[PDB]
């Protein structure tokens, strides 16, 4: 998949998780400290708007 | 990774047992010294182990252990 | 082309085109720091 | 110019060379006996190539 | 007129039978190639491999046409040989300054025939300036793909120095292939049963001669070829064309039983099974089409 | 050790062994250079099935084999060295071995005890290892019979070919030969290619055809009109046991009916052993696809009947290339110039609009009319409507290619569209419609000394086809900007794929040495060491 | 820059850049070892003070002034902190000698930058290896400065006294002005509301040589930055522009030129037409306003005209002399362009006049054809004159499933009679010491050798043969031939000292034959996989058979459609090849081609017309865009539809089957391991890599 | 059509400003430059070495009579026997004292060499257009030939290409660290200055620190203010 280019990046306005070979090297890895991505999903939008 | 109590990088053999000889060949660079320094005495199970002493790994049909029975040869008569 | 099983379709990753094989081997302070 | 026949159908263009060559007629007139795409080609775009006297003796010592 | 003229002879038969005939003139008729090639001496601006490459494809056919026949048997040979040096006028080397020789290949006689004035206005090499203090030369020989390079032959070249001969074959004689090779003396198809011959026409000696000598050659080989032909009538082997009675039928794996049988009627192709009637086979009258199409073949040359 | 005190890495001393990367132990005892092997260039032969392999005459006269010496063969060895074929002898006894010479030896120096063994050339149908680098998985290693051949290059099937990702642009392959007794077998059993069908993990076929046997596949299951004739002829070899019922008249479904010798359901594809889909396409004949014929085969009886129908099939549709042919020519293209020059106009008065609409949005804002939009809202829009023209041109494409196969059936260009291979509307687009926006990084190139990229345009500018959107298309030819926007994403795309090639290794290699010692234990369950990682294999207990 | 930093110009950028030609490395080296020469000797007449009195100068030290041994050393690939400035040269090519020279290396950035385009080929760059993106190859029409020392005196004065004394009142401003500078030196402050005037009159007065020179740079930055920079030195990129003076094309106010231009040079067009065309350098032309195109700016009203400073010329011009090598590269995709520069340097041509003095490697065309579907570059530079293949008939067919993935199906008769034969050369080199040479003992390794110890002249060698006589003392130690097929022996020199030098020249002719490889003009590389004779392949109505036979498929899946139009053009060549003069007539189908394809057409059908005036409508179709019905020759039937037909300029690579062979069974052994050794030319083994041992171990097959 | 005729005027040959071969011809020139002309220049020195006393006791070496030769064969002659291609290059040199004295200058010579007859330089010679080299001016050239190439010691064939200079001419910006930047540049003295002196200049920035906007070098300069540097030099 690397070396034929099939992923091909995007831009976003809010944060996504990456596709392709560097995103699945970074969860090997497992480095600390570091920001991870928080997800929050409901049904009530006012505790999210908060 | 996840086989010990706590996750584990895929750089680094820190809860695996993993042989002083397999250390070696991953890319350890000092795992004999430290060996030594220890005094660690191990068996021979790994495929970098059976490779360094030329022996059959324990894969495919290297996993079983085969003898020869003699009774039938040594019941014929010339 | 037409879809039959399109649920359990398996997709094709195979680059067209590959390098070649490799063949043999065979003071005047006039320059800037550069910190 | 030193090839006897055309390499694609292997015939003979020897003669038309020798009228285009030494005798320097107009490619129009050389042309008007042959016929082939592959014979025209030939006879139109080959050359002998540029190349120095050689130097003797070829086993100096 | 010109030194030399296209042409084509056009005539309508069978679809099998123009096959059979374009196949058999394709296989039969091999000219042999000048393959044998020693260079003696050479201080031109040419290297070895692009003399001899170029000369081993000399159009031969227009110089021997009176010994078309024996040639064609492979009882009789030829040569040529080449020694030109630069000068100051016509600083070039034609077809005319060759010298050709018939080997008779029963006696080992080396005989020289007569040169077309034609020949004159060939080209096939232009030396560089003329440079009296220099040399500039080329010396050859060739021989047909069939010769045997004995002893025998060699004392007959009275015109060479056989010393450097020896020492020179010696040097070439490893990278000569050891297999005959041959080129075909015309282009001859056959789109759907409309035989084509495309041909060359010189100004100097008569090509329906010729024409009717390869043809009668042809028909005779390919008339002994037909009477020597056998289908094996046991099980398919899967390896020769075959005749299973207990089935009824017939597997074509070559190209003469190919022809005939799509000339009795059937449809095959040159790996195939098929329901076939051996009894519809008819030799006689296959051979009776074929003289009948030789015939008309040469009606059709004549008309030129 | 020098750098314990210094900092220089090229002073030999004890630790150089351990070095880095060229350790010993990962140079010479887990890989190292061996004595009977050969590499060269490679080629496709239709005579060579997917167990086979041809052998060029230089590598023959090489390589030689062992023969041992017991009881069953003693008499042939005998033989052989009475004919001048043997080539080495090993006396087992003293651990010495002699070159056999040809009339430059001793016969009394041989004695033949048991346990010795002879060498002579290699023989035909011995089973070799050979593969292509770089191995990326399981099936780029195999063992498979040796065949003659011409020439001086390997000769392989087509079938193999894309489990190895090899072609014939120039791909090179290696060989080698282990004759111990134990390691015959095993190359006998295991590594023979019949054995390795069915992939480990999805379970398709690794075998199959590729290319313009696709579309053959394609256009034999459609002939309608057959004489018996005409049917045997595409048979070939295989036409022995054709039975013909009663009929006169056969269909390409007839054949495929005797090729599939089975009686079997599959919902989709098949009923009672014939095919009761509209189209035979890529995924029926290729490998690695989830409908081919050959893995239904073998799920019903073995891998046999798959490999046996794989070299039939392809067989016979070779045999359908050489009666009936096929080529593209440029007259399937482009007949004439009535559809790209209506595409062409639409795009000159789209473009147009666009410049005109951003225009008047600018103006305004220039004015006090309106409060400015941030900048990733206008990009978003002025990217809005460009994609709205691609695909306005992308949908004329595709009603253009209905029309054609309603006026022209027999175009090959849209039957290769049909069939699966390689043609769909964006690259028919691309060749007669447009060329469309280039990206970095998916966003257009950057602006970088008076607002701009290329001197062409005037400082700050807005125009979109200054930005690298390109109107062209390949048949009408790009123009200068166009050409340079192009090439950067070329460029930028090879570079990539040079640093991806060095990464991924390195990566693949530790995933490699951390799970090698996971297998299934003599109870169905995965286990690593002394530790239990999974109680059933692949949740079944079953062959993957 | 602070605070708007994408308008700064970066630092790879090439407007703040310069290059080295071949005079400045001999320069720096001849500055340095001078300074060396001259330390060394104050250091040696400070010690003999300091030991000794009198001040004496010790000799052998201002005999040695270092220069030789650097020279060597530069030429040997050593220049500073760079590796690659010198090289052996590779005969591949004979337009390598145009490729290498024109190239400029970057130090260790891979990314395209803007500022690389129009002066260096697109397309023209590594796509492999540790030199992807630092190798740019200039365009046709770029080129490098020099100027002499005097001449930059005289130059600088001529600025300084002309901007002294036109603008006497306005050079004071220093607080609210523009700054000029000449190579970075301050020399005035310019009052900004006459800053556009004194740009523009003072590049009227640079086209008519008023300094002396043509090639003074000029640029006016304005973002907010507000300087006039003017450059005269060494080593700056230059072009010519078309000139555009407000709002006006000169080009076109020039009635007489159109009429004169064809007994006029380049530099009587700039002396006697002056302001039709300008010499501009990168930096200038980064800050200008220019046209893309004379038809484009022919479109634009006068307002609009009135912005621009320049107009450029077609695109044909942008590209370098190796990619001019190509066709309409801008009909296809890109990457083909890439792997088609790449494998045009690589393609055999006739690559020397001394093919039998020179005593050298090298790979030579037997029998050369000129191509006739070319562009003015490949004319102008001999490229074409000097031949890189041959003119072949193809047919775009699949052949019994035989030519598959990128393999080609070739004719026997073809290669019989000579098609696209090479010669390949090689140099062999001893030394001898002179006991062994003269030593008296016959070993069967000297079978070639002569009575004199030397190996004989057109006498072929093996594998294990040795070229001159080498006796150890009993024991033959010589060298020998390893190559497995042989060669000619052609040349022979010696040199006699207290060593003996052998030096020897071999040739050998290669007919093609499997897994020799070849490509077209397009980028469409293939492997021989067939030799099929005479006989065996389909024909047409008029008996042609084709010499090449190509899989149609990957012309329309890897987007090559310049590779049909080169076959139209060429056909059409064939058909009328002469001016209505009666002289041979080339067409012109440049890379970058700009023209239509109904124009193309339509001089195709002329040219048919001409040729038959009796066709019909049908026929003369076919004959168009060729395609003609072909026969099965074994059933003499015809095919189910028309195939793709025609005359192609074919190339030949360098890359052979017989050398890449490789074989072992059994050898010598490293000494401190006790393993197989390595190197082909050594008889080595394969390496068995630990990548294979994975998948070993992934059958099961302990 | 007018444009591409004037396009393609500009790759034929011009002999009235002595171009013969324009894709090579910015090379060969850059080396006539050279050999001609800037090796007399560099070389042709004279300058002091030692002073005593108070500029009035000197040593003083000097460098003249420069003379460079071509060789006496042909590229092919030296390709064929195995010599090398290059040009001979030899120069006097003087070291002598000099004292500074009322009445003028008085001299004393220490020492003198010569390289009449040796090889006291060995230039390797750029075959160029033609095989025809600066130093020859033969009047017959070898058709099909460009050149663009040296011989070496072992007569092995050499080429080479361009490179990029290390100095830029505008000064490069770097964000050292957030709020923190640089700006460094480089000043060379004219063509016509033997030697040639260089000096490379840093100007820091920090918003945190705005009274250390400091221009140095690297102990050749002082650091200083560069807003009250400007006072100095400029007076305002
Ligand atoms: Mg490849
Ligand atoms: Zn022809």
């Amino acid at each position: 998949q690397a070396l034929s280019s099939f992923h091909t990046t995007e831009k976003s306005g809010a944060v996504k998780q990456k596709l392709g070979f560097n995103e699945f090297n970074n969860l090997t890895n497992l480095s600390k400290n570091k920001t991870e991505i928080i997800t929050l999903v409901s049904d009530d939008i006012s505790k999210l708007q908060s | 990774l996840c086989a010990s109590y706590e996750p584990e990088s895929v750089n680094k053999f820190k809860f695996g047992a993993a042989s002083t000889l397999k250390r070696a060949t991953f890319g350890d660079n000092k795992a004999l010294l430290n060996a030594a320094l220890h005094k660690k005495s191990e068996p021979i199970n790994d495929n970098s182990s059976c490779h360094f002493f030329s022996k059959v790994p324990n894969i495919g049909t290297g996993y079983y252990k085969y003898f020869i029975d003699l009774g039938l040869l040594m019941r014929m008569e010339r | 082309t037409q879809s039959i099983h399109e649920n359990k379709e398996i997709t094709e990753i195979l680059p067209d085109n590959n390098p070649s094989p490799p063949e043999s081997p065979e003071d005047r302070n006039d320059e800037p720091p550069e910190d | 110019v030193f090839q006897l026949v055309c390499s694609t159908c292997g015939k003979d263009i020897s003669h038309e060379r020798y009228k285009l060559i030494i005798r320097k007629k107009s490619l129009k007139d050389v042309l008007v006996s042959v016929k082939n795409e592959c014979c025209r080609l030939k006879l139109s775009t080959q050359i002998e190539p540029q190349r120095n006297l050689t130097v003797q003796p070829l086993l100096d010592i | 007129q010109h030194p030399r003229e296209e042409n084509s002879i056009v005539v309508e038969l069978e679809p099998s039978l123009a096959t059979f005939i374009k196949q058999g003139f394709n296989n039969l008729v091999k000219w042999p190639l000048l393959n044998i090639g020693i260079v003696l001496s050479n201080t031109s601006t040419a290297v070895n491999e692009e003399w001899l490459t170029a000369v081993e494809h000399i159009p031969t056919m227009k110089i021997f046409y009176k010994h078309i026949h024996k040639i064609l048997t492979r009882e009789m040979g030829f040569l040529v040989y080449l020694k030109r040096s630069q000068s100051e006028r016509d600083n070039y080397i034609t077809l005319y300054d060759f010298d050709y020789y018939i080997i008779d290949k029963d006696t080992n006689s080396v005989t020289m025939v007569d040169k077309p004035t034609e020949l004159k206005e060939t080209l096939l090499h232009v030396f560089q300036e003329y440079r009296l203090k220099s040399s500039q030369t080329i010396e050859l020989i060739a021989f047909s793909s069939g010769t045997v390079i004995n002893e025998d032959i060699v004392s007959k070249l009275t015109f060479l120095d056989v010393e450097v001969f020896n020492r020179e074959y010696n040097n070439v004689k490893t990278i000569i292939d050891p297999d005959f090779v041959f080129r075909s003396p015309f282009i001859v198809i056959s789109p759907m049963g409309k035989l084509t011959f495309f041909v060359e026409v010189y100004s100097w000696f008569d090509f329906k001669s010729c024409f009717k000598d390869i043809i009668d050659f042809l028909e005779g080989a390919l008339i002994a070829n037909i009477h020597n032909h056998m289908i094996k009538v046991g099980n398919c082997d899967e390896t020769v064309s075959s005749y299973n009675p207990e089935s009824g039928m017939l597997f074509v794996n070559d190209l003469m039983t190919m022809n005939i049988v799509n000339f009795f009627g059937c449809n095959s192709r040159l790996e195939s099974y098929h329901r076939f009637d051996m009894t519809k086979v008819d030799v006689e009258l296959f051979i009776k089409a074929l003289s009948d199409a030789c015939k008309k073949i040469l009606s059709a040359s004549n008309r030129l | 050790d020098i750098k314990i005190i210094s900092n220089n890495t090229t002073s030999i001393n004890l630790s150089y062994i351990t070095s880095g990367k060229n350790n010993m132990i990962r140079s010479y005892i887990v890989a190292r250079r061996k004595d009977q092997t050969a590499r060269s260039v490679i080629g496709p032969s239709t005579s060579i099935t997917v167990n086979e392999v041809g052998m060029p005459a230089y590598i023959r006269n090489t390589l030689t084999e062992k023969i041992f010496v017991n009881a069953f063969t003693v008499d042939k060895v005998k033989q052989l060295l009475a004919s001048n074929q043997v080539k080495f002898y090993f006396n087992k006894r003293l651990n010495q071995l002699t070159r056999i010479r040809q009339g430059k030896f001793i016969k009394n120096k041989i004695h033949l005890l048991p346990g010795d063994w002879v060498e002579v050339a290699v023989q035909e149908y011995t089973s070799i290892i050979f593969g292509r680098q770089p191995s990326l998985h399981r099936y780029n290693v195999i063992a498979s019979s040796i065949r003659a051949t011409e020439g001086d290059t390997i000769k392989i099937s087509p079938g193999i070919a894309n489990s190895q990702n090899a072609d014939f642009d120039g791909d090179e392959e290696w060989m080698i030969l282990e004759q111990n007794p134990k390691a015959v077998i095993e190359q006998s059993i295991l590594m023979y290619p019949t054995t390795l069908l069915k992939h480990d993990i999805h379970g398709a076929p690794v075998y199959g055809s590729i290319q313009d046997e696709i579309v053959a596949a394609y256009s034999l299951f459609r002939i309608q009109d057959l004489c018996l004739d005409e049917v045997l002829n595409i048979l070939g070899k295989y036409g022995r046991e054709f039975d013909p019922k009663g009929k006169c008249k056969f269909s390409g479904k007839d054949i495929y009916t005797y090729l599939i010798g089975e009686k079997i359901n599959y919902p989709g594809l098949l009923k009672d052993g014939e095919i009761i889909a509209n189209d035979v396409d890529s995924n029926f004949v290729v490998a690695m696809r989830h409908l081919s014929l050959a893995g239904l085969l073998s799920d019903h009886k073995s891998n046999v009947e798959g490999i046996n129908f794989i070299i039939k099939s392809s067989y016979v549709f070779k045999r359908y290339l050489s009666i009936y042919g096929f080529g593209v020519t440029f007259k399937d293209l482009r007949p004439n110039s009535t559809f790209t020059n209506k595409l062409e106009a639409i795009n000159v008065e789209k473009i147009e609009l666009i410049k005109e609409a951003y225009a008047k949005y600018l103006n305004d804002v220039r004015d006090g009319k309106i409060v400015p939009l941030s900048k990733a809202l206008e990009a978003d829009y002025v990217e809005s409507m460009l994609s709205n023209l691609t695909n306005l041109n992308i949908r004329e494409i595709e009603e253009h290619m209905r029309q054609t196969l309603i006026d022209d059936p027999d175009n090959n260009l849209l039957k290769m569209a049909k069939a699966g291979y390689k043609v769909n509307p964006t690259e028919l687009m691309y060749i007669l419609g447009t060329y469309g926006q280039q990206r970095i990084d998916g966003e257009p190139a950057e602006t970088r000394v008076l607002g701009r990229v290329l001197p062409y345009y005037l400082p700050d500018s807005k125009d979109p086809e200054g930005r690298g959107y390109i109107l062209n298309s390949l048949t009408k030819g790009l123009t200068g900007s166009q050409y340079y926007f192009s090439m950067l994403v070329a460029r930028s795309q090879s570079t990539d794929i040079v640093c991806e090639t060095s990464r991924t290794g390195t990566l693949a290699r530790k995933i490699i040495k951390k799970m090698e010692d996971m297998v299934v234990d003599g109870y169905g369950q995965v286990v690593i060491g002394n530790t239990l990682i999974k109680y059933a294999a692949n949740y079944t207990k079953i062959l993957g | 820059c602070i605070f708007h930093t994408s308008r700064y110009p970066d630092r790879d950028s090439m407007v703040c850049h310069r290059i080295l030609t071949y005079g400045k490395y001999f320069e720096t080296l001849a500055h340095d070892e001078l300074e060396n020469y001259i330390g060394n000797i104050r250091n040696d007449i400070m010690n003999n003070h300091k030991n000794r009195g009198t001040y004496a100068v010790n000799i052998h030290v201002l005999t040695t002034p270092g220069l030789n041994h650097a020279f060597s050393s530069l030429l040997s690939g050593k220049f500073k902190k760079s590796d690659g400035s010198y090289r052996t040269h590779p005969h591949y090519s004979w337009m390598q000698n145009i490729s290498i020279p024109r190239s400029v290396g970057f130090y260790p950035v891979r990314k395209y930058h803007p500022s690389q385009y129009l002066y260096f080929c697109s397309s023209d760059v590594p796509e492999r290896g540790p030199q992807v993106g630092l190798v740019s190859q200039l365009s046709v029409l770029s080129s490098i400065t020099n100027i002499l020392t005097s001449e930059y005196l005289d130059l600088e004065k001529k600025i300084c006294e002309y901007i002294r004394s036109y603008y006497k009142d306005d050079i004071s401003y220093f607080e609210t002005g523009f700054p000029i500078t000449i190579e970075n030196a301050l020399v005035a402050s310019l009052n900004p509301n006459m800053i556009c005037d004194f740009v523009t009159d003072f590049r009227r007065r640079k086209r008519m040589g008023f300094f002396g020179n043509l090639e003074v740079g000029i640029t006016l930055v304005r973002d907010h930055m507000n300087e006039i920079r003017i450059n005269i030195g060494a080593g700056r990129l230059v072009r010519p522009f078309l000139v555009v003076d407000n709002g006006e094309l000169m080009m076109d106010v020039c009635p007489e030129l159109e009429s004169r231009l064809d007994d006029m040079t380049f530099s009587d067009i700039q002396k006697e037409f002056p302001h039709v065309i300008e010499m501009v350098d990168i930096e200038q032309f980064t800050f200008s306003n220019v046209c893309e195109s004379v038809q484009k700016f022919r479109m634009m009203s006068k307002d609009e005209r009135k912005q621009y400073d320049l107009c450029d010329f077609p695109a044909e011009f942008r590209d370098g002399y190796v990619a001019s090598s190509l066709v309409g590269i801008n009909h296809n995709s890109g990457p083909r362009a890439i792997l088609g520069c790449a494998q045009a340097k690589q393609a055999i041509s006739c690559l020397s006049s001394d093919i039998r003095n020179k005593i050298d490697n090298g790979i030579h065309l037997m029998y050369p054809e000129r191509p006739i579907v070319i562009s003015k570059a490949l004319e102008t530079s001999k490229i074409a004159a000097n031949c890189f293949g041959q003119h072949v008939t193809i047919a775009l067919m699949s052949y019994k499933g035989i030519n598959q993935e990128d393999g080609i199906i070739i004719k026997k008769q073809f290669i019989q009679r000579g098609g696209l034969d090479i010669v390949t050369a090689k140099k062999h080199q001893v030394e001898i010491p002179l006991e062994n040479f003269n030593n008296k003992e016959r070993s069967n390794a000297y079978s070639k050798l002569e009575s004199n110890g030397l190996v004989r002249l057109n006498a072929f060698l093996e594998s294990g043969d040795a070229m001159a006589r080498n006796i150890s003392s009993s024991f033959d130690v010589s060298e020998k031939y390893t190559d497995m097929y042989k060669s000619r022996v052609e040349r022979v020199q010696v040199e006699l000292t207290d060593k003996v030098k052998v030096r020897v020249l071999t040739m050998k002719e290669r007919r093609p034959i499997l897994g020799d490889k070849f490509t077209t003009r397009t980028s469409q590389k293939g492997t021989v996989a067939y030799v099929a004779d005479e006989t065996e392949l389909p024909y047409d109505e008029n008996g042609i058979t084709p010499d090449v036979i190509i899989n149609s498929t990957s012309i329309f899946s890897r987007k090559t459609i310049s590779m049909l139009i080169e076959v139209i053009l060429t056909a059409a060549y064939s058909a009328k090849p002469y001016n209505n003069k009666g002289e041979n007539r080339p067409v012109c189908f440049p890379s970058s081609n700009e023209t239509s394809i109904d124009t193309y057409m339509q001089f195709a059908k002329q040219c048919y017309e001409h040729s038959n005036p009796k066709l019909s409508d049908e026929e003369l179709s076919d004959k168009i865009f060729c395609e003609k019905i072909l026969y099965d020759p074994e059933t003499d039937k015809p095919y189910a539809s028309k195939v793709f037909f025609g005359p192609i300029y074919y190339l030949r690579l360098r890359h052979l089957t017989q050398d890449k062979a490789t074989v072992r069974c059994r050898g010598k052994k490293t000494k401190l391991i006790r393993q197989a050794n390595e190197g082909r030319k050594r008889g080595g083994g394969i390496k068995f890599g630990e990548m294979e041992r994975d998948c070993l171990i992934a059958h099961g097959a302990a | 059509e007018m444009d591409q005729r004037l396009g393609y005027k500009f790759l034929v040959p011009d002999p009235k400003a002595g171009v013969f071969y324009r894709p090579l011809h910015f090379q060969y020139v850059s080396y006539s430059n050279f050999i001609l002309h800037r090796l007399h220049e560099i070389l042709t020195v004279k300058r002091p070495l030692l002073s005593f006393k108070n500029n009035t006791e000197r040593i003083m070496i000097e460098i003249s009579n420069v003379k460079v030769t071509p060789p006496d064969y042909s590229p092919i002659i030296a390709s064929i026997k195995g010599k090398s291609y290059d040009a001979l290059a030899t120069f006097t040199v003087n070291i002598f004292k000099e004292v500074m004295t009322k009445e003028g200058i008085s001299i004393t010579k220490i020492s003198s060499y010569e390289g009449k007859d040796s090889h006291l330089i060995k230039i390797p010679l750029l075959i160029g257009y033609g095989n025809k080299n600066p130093l020859d001016t033969a009047k017959y050239l070898v058709p099909n030939v460009i050149g663009g190439v040296f011989i070496n010691k072992q007569s092995v064939e050499k080429v080479g290409i361009n490179l990029v200079e290390k100095i830029t001419t505008w000064p490069k910006f770097r964000v050292v660290k957030p709020n923190s930047f640089t700006f460094s540049f480089s000043s060379v003295s004219p063509p016509n200055v033997l030697p040639t002196r260089y000096r490379h200049y840093k100007i820091s920035l920090d918003i945190s620190q705005l009274e250390a906007l400091n221009i140095s070098s690297t102990k050749t300069f002082i650091t200083v203010n560069i807003v009250l540097l400007s006072q100095y030099l400029s007076r305002v």
